[PDB]
């Protein structure tokens, strides 16, 4: 009968997610680390890591 | 080319690599080796060497 | 105990949002109108905007 218009109560976005959890993906490679002798510093690729 | 979405599913040779930069990874998504990937991409910043035909006698 | 069921109320659909409001896009380059000579009206780039 009578509109009562106050607003709503919102300082909080409220956001939705993937149904994973984790955005986009890339895929990425493991590395270790040669020391850099009398030089800067190696990087080579370490094989305990699948690729 | 990279964009959201996009990307979000799986490359395709036609869709992406062509018409688009293309600037690797989704060119490479579509096979997921190295045998295709090398040769098929170094034809598209400036062409396929092997068009000339340079070499001699097979 | 009792069930006073008669649906909801839900005449409007509702909708999420891209979180900074624009989700895809397409790059696209100014062409400032450098028209035609005489007749047909051509165009050109601007260097003005950005690219
Ligand atoms: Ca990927
Ligand atoms: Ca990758
Ligand atoms: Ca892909
Ligand atoms: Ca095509
Ligand atoms: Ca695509
Ligand atoms: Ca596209
Ligand atoms: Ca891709």
């Amino acid at each position: 009968r009578i509109i009562e218009n106050h607003g709503t109560e919102d300082e909080l976005p409220n956001y939705c997610f993937p149904l994973g959890g984790i955005g986009v993906t890339d895929t990425y490679q493991a590395i270790k680390a040669t020391n850099g002798n009398g030089g800067a510093t190696t990087w080579a690729q370490d094989n305990t890591f699948a690729e | 080319a990279n964009s959201f979405l996009e990307e979000m599913k799986k490359g395709h040779l036609e869709r992406e690599c062509m018409e688009e930069t293309c600037s690797y990874e989704e060119a490479r998504e579509v096979f997921e080796d190295s045998d295709k990937t090398n040769e098929f991409w170094n034809k598209y910043k400036d062409g396929d060497q092997c068009e000339t035909s340079p070499c001699q006698n097979q």
